[PDB]
């Protein structure tokens, strides 16, 4: 037997297939494997099965899909109402210009529109995982 | 037992640094010695910057692609 | 001194050896090509860096590669004539 | 002053000069003291940057080093 | 063996490339060196600020300029040069009085707006900033010692287990941590700095601009608009309110990442991993590139909005301040913009790990998969813009040279006009709904004409080509079809030899070198556009559609006062401007030989000169050349030196023209 | 008078733009002939060797330059690799994992960092 | 191969081996250089040739000897001679002390001709593209010299590249417990072989804890 180039290539393939599996394990300890680096944080897997895991939505991971859907629609309604009642209907610009003050309820509500967007995103993420 | 693509058969180049990467070229000959690392010899219509239209490739860098056709490399 | 490396794609042309102006390269026996020979660079301390070997190499991408190292230059790699560094 | 440029001459733009001194010599000396302090500290900093960190200090230097209690927390909080 | 004369250039070409240091062995040393260099640079900035404040305090007339700012001129510093005439009086002095220079920086308006009234306040400010420089250097020393003390505490450190070596990666967690840095930057350094500046305005700037008022009541936060009539600048109350709003927003935003506790805030890694990013955030070159790409819009908008909406008292009343500030900040932001691409290329060369061949997961991977499409389409848009701008300009030039101004092709700038009309309707609706209306916005919306359209197309062409060169260099820095091993070599290297067709200017650094010319040209176009529209809006609006107008009515015409500066008829206060004009022309032309003539010629020339020296009677018995052997500059060094000469000439030739034309 | 600051200039300007620059240039050309000159960018300086060895003496940075550093239990890795190669060894092949890795680690590049021989 | 006794050029004035050459300023610069290269050959007829340092020359019917500053000039003259079917030419490097080093036909056979006993120096057993990425070898032995990596290191970093793309199955490195570990280095329990068992059990505990925590909302 002499080591043909095909045999060397076979050893290359065997070595790479074994080592690529070994380095993923708890026995390689590379700086690229630290927290904040490539691997997910220990108790908080973000993506599994090609689907956003429940841990993505942070403190909302315990919320039900129905609860998140209700919160999403409610926040959408309230925030859209605030934006429409601050910009087009019931404008506050003239009132505040003459020394008045903003209708604080409108300002608080209007911030619930993007919150509602991300809330409905979280609702879909929860629904995918069956929660 | 013949090894590699047949003579005169078109092959697509899979060598990433090759000037003809993902191009096609006729197989001139395939060296039958198992000790040769790059036995497949392929000739191309398009020369590289060294004005060379032929090169020897490895057994794992040619995939036996069909004929080029009209207006296709 | 530069760094002249020979890769497995060498087909024993001997053109790189013939093109070298300072006898850096040489032909050694091998078994990875039909020519049963590959190039070698045993004396890269005399490699000026002209890259004629790369011009002469006919493989798809050069089987011989010269890596320039300017913060490494010696008197031989610079071709000093008026001045001796020894 | 001999002005140049069209606008200075056609608008009468002038450059007033204070007839007083500006800063007294004592104030300039007070600034120069702190400038010298900056200069000495900068020369020291240049020396330290040129020489860089000395890792072998633990073999000769006294003490035992110190990691501040927040630095440990920042170490184990992540990266 | 020893070195040659090229050692100096080789060393100085990477004198600050701390990654290339020889003693540096780990990211701890690199990060600590970078942190200490940051401290030293902050000290330099503080000393520069104190310098300007001192010279305004001592060798200047702030106390008199503040009284009558509109017709008066500020003083930069005195002139003490023994080369002047010891007799007569220089054109820069009032007879027997000392020699002075007019400041074109704009610090006078800055200090006046900020609330300075007396020289004594400026002197105290200079003292405080020198103190801050001392503090910065001492902080550098403190942090060097603290990190060395951690290193020494590794003499009393062991985990009693083989995992103890993991501490190697956390030694520089102080510098390399990202979540804490982002949180505290965006919160403190941005929001609370804005809030503190609002406090400064409410306590000093607004009190020291009008008659005495209430105890800084919340009526100091207004929403007027722009361009207070008397000082022709933004309302200080508006500025304070703006900084307050920005501060509140950024303070709220600064609570986003997990900085000090693991139970609050989301991690940046998890944010990126679930988006179209997940880049290698541990690269210092990548962070530098993407923050230089952040200072670029900031500096460009600074240039635009210092002029459009002048924020400083009587800044619009200075015909030289307004142009000098805009040109300066445009050049600064162009440099930062090209820096971002240069360091992106360096990131790809040095600090980017890529999958095997096909894993299309990283964003850089997906960009590199179709990089040819990107470069081809960028080339297409560049070609279109160049062809159709030069051809229409040539049409206008030819048809106006042929006594036919009415045969020009003048595309009315309809899209920019529509944007301006929408913005003007919004602003007018804002103003009409005010009991204190009749406001002004200065040059926020300017008359847009076909000349504006053509110049905007030229500017877009320049930006497209600069981005093309830089992006091609970045994408092919790791390997192109011509040289499919480019990531094995340095970021900058000479060439790949005359063979394989010839390979001059093949490195990514060479792509940067080529792109710097286009950056300079695009910046010159932008600055010429601004300065021409500033000098005569009417003549620009009418005769700027043909390039001969730019050549004659701007360059040839406006250069009259500068050349007349020093002559055989006397001198003006523009004598320095004309002398620097000629000197910068000489510098610009001197770099042509470093760019056109290449090394081998000169190496033979140096060999001949060295032959002479080793042949001259006395020299040969003292100096054989074996110690610091004279050699011609290497190829990369030559290209860089020619680029430096060209950049210096092109940049520094302009300020004399600006001063001669506007002043 | 508006002057009287030129008393400072007549000393500082000649000093910092003639005496300091000339002293700096002379000191720089003197420094150029030290064995420590530009030790961070110029290869083969004594201080570079001392700094590298000082880094290697630190217990954390002992095996820092090794590209293969990290394997917590290299014996387990080698045993697993040998087992995986045994099931894939081609016919009566006589190559073992141990000598294969040993000969794949030993290359022949005499002219690599040969500048570590003067200082 | 036997090296000749090439004397120092400053001590062999007026030698019969010197070919008749015109002599120019291109010759080696004495008074500044002490390293000289010498090329010797035996010719058959006095055929005119061109010196590498300017000016022409006529060989001798017997032995020939020339001195040059650079090895490149000697090799250029060697190629010129070999074009005239003149083999058996040897090129020597003369040290300052006079030491003679035999350089060009090092083993007696020209480098373009295969000779037994030679070994491929600076050989790399893969295509040029097989070199490891520079980014992978940062602050290692090959910090900015990825083309100098031994093939084992190239395979190791290639396997690492293969591994560090399957992110979900990676193992996050546990955060060290700085506050309660880190005693004085004299405070150790030795038992190195037991330390790996402690590694095994501690990592098993870490993995079990991570699995338990993940199986709460996933
Ligand atoms: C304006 C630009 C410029 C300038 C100044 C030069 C200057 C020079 N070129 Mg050059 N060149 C240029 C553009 C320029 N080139 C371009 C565009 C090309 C096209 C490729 C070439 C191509 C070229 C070739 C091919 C050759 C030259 C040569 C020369 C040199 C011969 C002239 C000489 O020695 O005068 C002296 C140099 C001067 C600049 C004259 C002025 C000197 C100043 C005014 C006096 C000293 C100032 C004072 C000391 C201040 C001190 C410095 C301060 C920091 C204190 C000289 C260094 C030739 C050479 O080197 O042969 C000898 C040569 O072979 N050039
Ligand atoms: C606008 C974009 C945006 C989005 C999509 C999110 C989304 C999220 N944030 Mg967040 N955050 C944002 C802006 C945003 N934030 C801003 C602007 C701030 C500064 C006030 C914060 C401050 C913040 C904190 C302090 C925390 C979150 C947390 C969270 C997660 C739980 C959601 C929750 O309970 O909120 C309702 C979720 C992934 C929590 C989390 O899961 O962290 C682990 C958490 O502790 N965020
Ligand atoms: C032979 C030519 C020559 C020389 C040697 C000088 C020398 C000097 N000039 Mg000067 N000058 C000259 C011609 C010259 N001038 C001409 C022709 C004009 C136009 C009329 C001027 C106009 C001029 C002005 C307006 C000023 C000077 C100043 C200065 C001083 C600044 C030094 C400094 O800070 O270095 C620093 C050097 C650098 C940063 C360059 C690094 C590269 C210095 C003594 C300045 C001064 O008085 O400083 C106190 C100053 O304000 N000069
Ligand atoms: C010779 C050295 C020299 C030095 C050290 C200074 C120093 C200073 N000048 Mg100044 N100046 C000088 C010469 C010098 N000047 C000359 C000759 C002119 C006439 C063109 C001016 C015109 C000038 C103006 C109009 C202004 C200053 C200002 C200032 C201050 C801020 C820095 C600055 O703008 O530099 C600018 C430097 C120049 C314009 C000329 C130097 C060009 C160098 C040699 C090339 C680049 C060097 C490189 C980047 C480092 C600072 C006190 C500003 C200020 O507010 O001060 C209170 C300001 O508004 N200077
Ligand atoms: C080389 C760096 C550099 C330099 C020398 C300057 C110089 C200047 N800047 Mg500036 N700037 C820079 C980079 C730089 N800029 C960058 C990168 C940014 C973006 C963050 C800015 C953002 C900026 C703002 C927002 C303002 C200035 C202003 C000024 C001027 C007065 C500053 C001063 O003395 O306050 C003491 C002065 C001409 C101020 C100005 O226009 O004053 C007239 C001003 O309002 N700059
Ligand atoms: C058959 C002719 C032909 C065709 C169909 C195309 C088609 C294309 N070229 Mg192109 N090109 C051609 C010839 C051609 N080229 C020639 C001869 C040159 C050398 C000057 C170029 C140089 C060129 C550049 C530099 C670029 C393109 C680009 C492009 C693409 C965008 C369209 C564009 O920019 O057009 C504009 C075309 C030009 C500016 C080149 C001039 C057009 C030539 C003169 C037409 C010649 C036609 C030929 C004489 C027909 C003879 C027919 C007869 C024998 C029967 C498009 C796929 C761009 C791209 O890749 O973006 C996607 C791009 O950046 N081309
Ligand atoms: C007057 C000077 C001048 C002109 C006209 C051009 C023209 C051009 N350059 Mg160029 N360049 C110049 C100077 C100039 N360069 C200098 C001094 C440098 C520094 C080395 C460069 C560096 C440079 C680079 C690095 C690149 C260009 C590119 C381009 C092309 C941009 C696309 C375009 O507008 O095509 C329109 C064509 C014309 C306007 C030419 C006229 C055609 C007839 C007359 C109509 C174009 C051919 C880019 C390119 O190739 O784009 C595809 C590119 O990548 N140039
Ligand atoms: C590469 C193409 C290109 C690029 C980069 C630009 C870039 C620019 N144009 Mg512009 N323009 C173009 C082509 C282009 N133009 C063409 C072909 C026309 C028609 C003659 C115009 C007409 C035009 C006007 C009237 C105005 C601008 C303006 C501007 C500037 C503001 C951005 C904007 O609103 O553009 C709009 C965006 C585009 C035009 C993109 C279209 C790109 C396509 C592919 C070009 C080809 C279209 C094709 C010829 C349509 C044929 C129709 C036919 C089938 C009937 C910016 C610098 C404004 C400006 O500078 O004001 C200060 C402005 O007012 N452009
Ligand atoms: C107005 C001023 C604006 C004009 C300045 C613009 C200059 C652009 C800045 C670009 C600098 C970064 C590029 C650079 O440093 O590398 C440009 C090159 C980089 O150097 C190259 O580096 C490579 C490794 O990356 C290789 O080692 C090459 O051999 C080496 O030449 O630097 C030099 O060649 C410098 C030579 C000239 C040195 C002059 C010393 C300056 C002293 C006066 C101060
Ligand atoms: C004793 C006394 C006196 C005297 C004083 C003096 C003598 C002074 C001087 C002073 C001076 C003479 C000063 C100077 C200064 C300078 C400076 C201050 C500079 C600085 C710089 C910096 C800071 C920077 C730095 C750097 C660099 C650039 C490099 C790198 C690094 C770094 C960054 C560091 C009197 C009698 C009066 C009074 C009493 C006391
Ligand atoms: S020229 Fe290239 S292929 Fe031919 S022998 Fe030399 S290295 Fe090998
Ligand atoms: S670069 Fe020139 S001297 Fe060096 S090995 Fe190649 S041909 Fe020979």
């Amino acid at each position: 037997y002499t080591e043909t180039v095909a045999d060397e290539r076979l050893f290359e393939q065997v070595y790479l297939q074994y080592t690529s599996e070994y380095l993923k394990g708890p026995l390689y300890w590379h700086p690229d494997k630290l927290q904040g680096w490539l691997p997910d944080y220990p108790g908080t897997p973000m993506i599994k099965e090609g689907k956003y895991t429940s841990h993505v939505i942070g403190n909302l991971k315990a919320f039900s899909s129905n609860e998140l859907a209700f919160l999403s629609m409610l926040f959408f309604g309230v925030g859209l109402y605030g934006n429409l009642q601050f910009n087009f209907y019931d404008p506050q610009w003239a009132k505040v210009d003459a020394g008045g003050f903003f209708n604080v309820s409108y300002i608080v509500e209007s911030f619930l529109l993007p919150i509602s967007f991300f809330m409905h995103i979280a609702c879909y993420i929860q629904r995918q995982n069956g929660k | 037992p013949w090894v590699g693509p047949k003579k005169g058969s078109w092959v697509k180049i899979l060598r990433p640094e090759s000037y003809w990467f993902q191009q096609r070229g006729q197989v001139v000959n395939v060296n039958q010695k198992p000790e040769v690392k790059y036995p497949v010899t392929v000739k191309f219509d398009s020369v590289n910057y060294a004005n060379v239209n032929t090169n020897g490739y490895a057994l794992w860098e040619v995939i036996e692609a069909p004929a080029p056709g009209p207006g296709e490399v | 001194s530069h760094a002249v490396k020979i890769y497995d794609t060498c087909i024993g042309c001997t053109l790189c050896v013939r093109a070298c102006p300072t006898d850096v390269l040489e032909m050694v026996p091998a078994s990875i090509n039909a020519a049963k020979q590959v190039a070698s660079s045993p004396r890269v301390e005399d490699c000026v860096g002209c890259k004629r070997c790369e011009t002469a190499c006919p493989t798809d991408f050069l089987s011989i590669r010269v890596y320039l190292q300017d913060n490494e230059e010696t008197q031989y790699s610079l071709g000093l004539d008026l001045v001796d560094w020894s | 002053r001999v002005p140049g440029g069209k606008r200075t001459q056609e608008l009468g733009l002038v450059i007033p000069m204070a007839d007083e001194d500006g800063l007294t010599d004592g104030q300039v000396a007070g600034l120069f003291v702190i400038a010298l302090v900056v200069f000495i500290s900068a020369m020291d900093l240049a020396k330290t940057m040129y020489n860089g960190i000395n890792p072998a200090k633990f073999k000769t230097s006294k003490g035992k080093g110190y990691i501040s209690p927040l630095v440990k927390r920042y170490i184990e909080n992540g990266f | 063996g020893r070195c040659a004369s090229s050692r100096y250039l080789q060393v100085l070409g990477s004198i600050h490339d701390i990654e290339c240091g020889f003693g540096i062995d780990n990211t701890l040393s690199l990060n600590l060196q970078i942190f200490t260099a940051h401290w030293g640079h902050l000290t330099i900035i503080l000393i520069w600020v104190s310098s300007n404040l001192y010279h305004i305090a001592s060798n200047a007339n702030y106390s008199l300029w503040v009284k009558n700012p509109i017709p008066s001129m500020p003083i930069a510093h005195n002139i003490w040069d023994p080369h002047f005439t010891n007799s007569t009086s220089t054109p820069y002095s009032h007879t027997i009085i000392t020699t002075i220079l007019i400041a074109y920086s704009g610090i006078y308006n800055q200090l006046y707006t900020s609330g300075f009234n007396t020289i004594n306040q400026i002197y105290k400010t200079t003292f405080t900033f020198s103190c801050l420089a001392v503090i910065s250097i001492l902080l550098a020393k403190i942090h060097i010692n603290t990190h060395s003390e951690l290193l020494h505490k590794l003499a009393s450190h062991t985990s009693q287990i083989p995992s103890f070596f993991q501490l190697l990666y956390f030694l520089d967690v102080a510098i390399s941590s990202v979540n804490i840095r982002f949180n505290f930057h965006t919160g403190i350094l941005v929001g609370l700095f804005s809030i503190g500046y609002t406090g400064h305005l409410l306590d000093i700037t607004i009190p020291a601009s009008r008659a005495p008022l209430i105890h800084t009541s919340p009526s100091y936060l207004t929403f007027f608009g722009g361009l207070k009539s008397n000082t022709s600048s933004l309302y200080l109350t508006d500025i304070a309110h703006h900084h307050l709003a920005i501060g509140i927003i950024s303070i709220l935003t600064g609570h986003l990442y997990s900085s000090f506790r693991a139970a609050l805030g989301t991690y940046i890694r998890d944010i990126l991993y679930t988006s179209h990013l997940t880049h290698s955030i541990k690269s210092l070159h990548l962070a530098l590139s993407l923050i230089l790409a952040s200072c670029t819009p900031l500096t460009s908008t600074t240039a635009q909005h210092i002029y459009s909406l002048t924020p400083y008292f009587y800044l619009s009343y200075d015909h030289i301040y307004s142009t000098a500030l805009y040109v300066h900040h445009s050049y600064i932001t162009s440099f930062l913009a090209i820096a971002s691409h240069a360091h992106t290329a360096i990131t790809l060369v040095r600090d980017w790990v890529a999958p095997l061949e096909q894993e299309s997961s990283s964003k850089q991977i997906r960009i590199h998969t179709h990089k040819a499409a990107i470069i081809s389409h960028l080339s297409w848009v560049s070609l279109w813009l160049g062809f159709h701008t030069l051809a229409v300009y040539s049409h206008n030039d030819t048809c106006i040279a042929f006594n036919s101004p009415s045969k020009q092709i003048l595309i009315e700038a309809s899209n920019g006009q529509l944007i301006q009309q929408a913005s003007g309707k919004a602003l007018y609706g804002t103003i009409n709904s005010i009991n204190n209306y009749n406001k002004s916005f200065d040059s926020f919306i300017h008359p847009i004409s076909p000349g504006d359209l053509y110049v905007h197309h030229a500017i877009a062409l320049g930006l497209h080509i600069t981005v093309l060169i830089l992006l091609k260099g970045g994408l092919e820095a790791r390997g192109s079809k011509l040289m499919p091993d480019k990531m094995e070599h340095s970021f900058g290297f000479s060439c790949d030899g005359p063979g394989r067709g010839g390979t001059c200017d093949i490195s990514a650094w060479d792509s940067f070198y080529l792109a710097t010319f286009w950056m300079l040209n695009s910046n010159a176009w932008i600055s010429f556009y601004f300065h021409y529209k500033h000098l005569t809006p009417r003549q620009f609006s009418e005769s700027s559609t043909y390039l001969e107008s730019w050549f004659r009515d701007y360059l040839w015409f406006n250069s009259t006062p500068l050349i007349h500066g020093y002559s055989t008829l006397g001198a003006n206060d523009l004598s320095v401007q004309s002398w620097s004009f000629l000197l910068t022309h000489l510098a610009w032309a001197s770099g042509f030989m470093f760019l056109i003539s290449w090394r081998g010629y000169w190496q033979e020339l140096i060999d001949i000169i060295l032959y002479i020296h080793l042949k001259t009677p006395i020299l040969i018995n003292l100096w054989n050349g074996d110690i610091y052997t004279p050699l011609a500059l290497s190829i990369v060094q030559a290209r860089f030196i020619g680029l430096v000469h060209f950049s210096t000439g092109l940049i520094l030739t302009y300020p004399p023209f600006i001063i001669g034309a506007t002043s | 008078k508006y002057g009287d600051q030129r008393k400072f200039a007549a000393v500082l300007v000649p000093l910092t733009t003639l005496v300091f620059p000339a002293v700096a240039m002379g000191m720089f050309v003197l420094y150029s002939f030290q064995e420590d000159a530009f030790w961070r960018i110029v290869p083969g300086t004594k201080r570079a060797r001392e700094l590298d060895e000082a880094w290697r003496e630190h217990p954390l940075f002992a095996n820092s330059k090794d590209p293969l550093d990290g394997l917590i239990n290299p014996d387990d890795y080698e045993k697993g690799l040998e087992e995986a190669w045994e099931r894939a060894k081609p016919a009566g092949s006589t190559v073992t994992v141990k000598d294969k890795l040993k000969q794949l680690s030993k290359q022949n590049n005499p002219h690599w960092e040969s500048w570590r021989a003067m200082s | 191969v036997v090296a000749e006794a090439i004397p120092r050029p400053e001590d062999l004035l007026d030698s019969p081996k010197f070919p008749m050459f015109e002599g120019s300023t291109g010759g080696y610069m004495s008074r500044s250089t002490r390293e000289r290269h010498a090329i010797t050959w035996t010719a058959k007829g006095q055929a005119k040739f061109e010196m590498p340092t300017g000016g022409f020359a006529i060989m001798n019917q017997g032995e020939n000897l020339c001195y040059f500053r650079k090895k490149e000039q000697c090799i250029a003259l060697g190629k010129q001679l070999r074009k005239m079917k003149i083999e058996n030419y040897k090129i020597y490097r003369l040290k300052k002390d006079g030491t003679v080093i035999f350089m060009h036909p090092a083993d007696g056979v020209f480098p373009e001709k295969v000779n037994k006993g030679r070994v491929q120096v600076n050989g790399r057993p893969f295509t040029i593209r097989g070199n490891p990425q520079q980014s992978e070898l940062k602050f290692t032995k090959y910090q900015g010299k990825g083309y100098e990596a031994d093939p084992l290191t190239t395979m190791f970093v290639k396997a690492r590249v293969m591994a560090f793309a399957d992110v979900p199955n990676l193992f996050a490195l546990p955060q060290p417990n700085m506050d309660e570990l880190v005693p004085a280095e004299e405070v150790d329990k030795y038992t190195r072989q037991e330390y790996t068992t402690r590694m095994m059990e501690a990592l098993k505990r870490v993995q079990d804890d991570r699995a338990a925590k993940a199986a709460k909302s996933l």
